[PDB]
């Protein structure tokens, strides 16, 4: 669910987007919650830090 | 002129590629569209990228 204002809960539980939970195993329809971003000096302005 | 149930193919989990843009995967069932084009064919594996 979305955040309430000023909410910071650090979790690494992979969430199940499919019809069956994967129980913490990165598999089908169970993505990793944390996405990293490829900062580059050549990145576009919309993607620069 | 037909209502589409978007849960059958999303929960079949037989698809090796499922990339949706402009709409999220689990809000297809909520939305109401004017028309949808379906393009069916066979492409080699690494070409699907």
């Amino acid at each position: 669910s979305n955040l309430k204002p000023f909410e910071r809960d650090i979790s690494t539980e992979i969430y199940q987007a499919g019809s069956t939970p994967c129980n913490g195993v990165e598999g089908f329809n169970c993505y990793f919650p944390l996405q990293s971003y490829g900062f580059q000096p050549t990145n576009g302005v919309g993607y620069q830090p | 002129n037909c209502v589409a149930d978007y849960s059958v193919l999303y929960n079949s989990a037989s698809f090796s590629t499922f990339k949706c843009y402009g709409v999220s995967p689990t809000k297809l069932n909520d939305l109401c569209f004017t028309n949808v084009y379906a393009d069916s064919f066979v492409i080699r594996g690494d070409e699907v990228r």
